[PDB]
This record gives C-alpha cells, sequence and structure tokens, in this order.
C-alpha cells in the first residue's frame, strides 16, 4: 500500500523515445513488486513493474 | 609634427598594431555570439541535484 507520494521530472526531452526522467518519492506499507503505469495517454512509460 | 598616432586617437578604445597593419579590439557596438552546445555537455533535471 503506497502513500505520501511525490513526484519531480529533473530532465525532459519531447521526443519518439523515452526522453523524459521521472523520480517518484513514497511510502509503501510493506515490501513488493508494483505495477507502473500512466493515467495519460499522451505520456508512456518505460517501465512496466 | 605627426602628433598621436591610431592606437592614441582612435575611437572605440582600438589597439593598434603593424605587422601586418590592424586594428585590435575596437571598442564600439556589440557583439553576437552563437555557440552551438553538444548534448553530452548537458545534464538533465532528472539527473541533476
Amino acid at each position: 500500500s503506497l502513500t505520501d507520494m511525490s513526484c519531480e521530472v529533473p530532465a525532459c526531452t519531447h521526443s519518439s523515445d523515452f526522453g523524459g526522467v521521472a523520480i517518484i518519492k513514497y511510502a509503501a506499507s510493506k515490501k513488493g513488486k508494483c505495477a507502473v503505469h500512466s493515467m495519460t495517454n499522451a505520456v508512456t512509460i518505460r517501465e512496466a513493474e | 609634427e605627426r602628433g598621436a598616432s591610431l592606437q592614441h586617437t582612435a575611437p572605440f578604445g582600438c589597439q593598434i598594431a603593424t605587422n601586418p597593419v590592424r586594428a585590435v579590439n575596437c571598442a564600439v557596438g556589440n557583439m553576437p555570439i552563437s555557440i552551438d552546445i553538444p548534448e553530452a555537455a548537458f545534464t538533465r533535471v532528472v539527473d541533476a541535484p
């Protein structure tokens, strides 16, 4: 279970490839694998898990 | 009777040299500068503190 989430983008280039970098700080209840997905169709994330 | 040379009388702070005859560092107007900085010199916002 994730809480106290924050996101910062230190580097971004709008292109066909993964030109954007995002650092997401979180507070997880326990250790485990989490799925990563963009809720906006105009942005796509390289990492799936 | 020659008086002061161009090194002393010239406007815009011109420095005058010989062999070859030339005007150096003319104190006058402005100078546009174009620098094509390579991709490797830059650090992404995410990669920066």
